[PDB]
């Protein structure tokens, strides 16, 4: 269990990057290459939060 | 009136998909760099990698 | 709606932008200043008065 | 300017006028006041001074 808890926590922390958190996409380069600054800096703000 | 005047309206719908693409912009392709860390732009997919 | 298939071609939106009969733009999901910097599979045009 | 070009003048917005004469910066905090000046600028058979 000591090994498995750390392995499961690291796997969960790795798999958490796929979530959008309300943004239109989970890819920062896609957001930056698709949108302007004034809304890119609130979509990336949501992703960073 | 201007609100009653006719308008030509065109809706353009694009397919931003994780798929092979046929329509691209005016900028063109450069030469390939292998086994070296560079910035890259593959069909709008931007990033930094080897 | 005459669904126009735009495919296998270079989309120059500066050609449409430089033309005089182009007054009101409103783009959703893609910033209109970056329409020349993306690639799409197929483009569908609909035109109506 | 001709009135349909003034909307180019914005932070980061493209266009020939805003690209080749003066660009507004991206962090620009400002105000834009425009008014039609036909009787002040437009003459008979055109005004070529602009």
């Amino acid at each position: 269990d000591v090994v498995n808890h750390n392995a499961q926590a690291l796997n969960t922390l790795v798999k958490q990057l796929s979530s959008k958190f309300g943004a239109i996409s989970s890819v920062l380069n896609d957001i930056f290459s698709r949108l302007d600054k004034v809304e890119a800096e609130v979509q990336i703000d949501r992703l960073i939060t | 009136g201007v609100g009653h005047q006719p308008y030509r309206v065109v809706v353009l719908s694009f397919e931003l998909l994780h798929a092979p693409a046929t329509v691209c912009g005016p900028k063109k392709s450069t030469n390939l760099v292998k086994n070296k860390c560079v910035n890259f732009n593959f069909n709008g997919l931007k990033g930094t990698g080897v | 709606w005459n669904r126009k298939r735009i495919s296998n071609c270079v989309a120059d939106y500066s050609v449409l932008y430089n033309l005089a009969p182009f007054f009101t733009f409103k783009c959703y999901g893609v910033s209109p200043t970056k329409l020349n910097d993306l690639c799409f599979t197929n483009v569908y045009a609909d035109s109506f008065v | 300017i001709r009135g349909d070009e003034v909307r180019q003048i914005a932070p980061g917005q493209t266009g020939n006028i805003a690209d080749y004469n003066y660009k507004l910066p991206d962090d620009f905090t400002g105000c834009v006041i425009a008014w039609n000046s036909n009787k002040l600028d437009s003459k008979v058979s055109g005004n070529y001074n602009y």
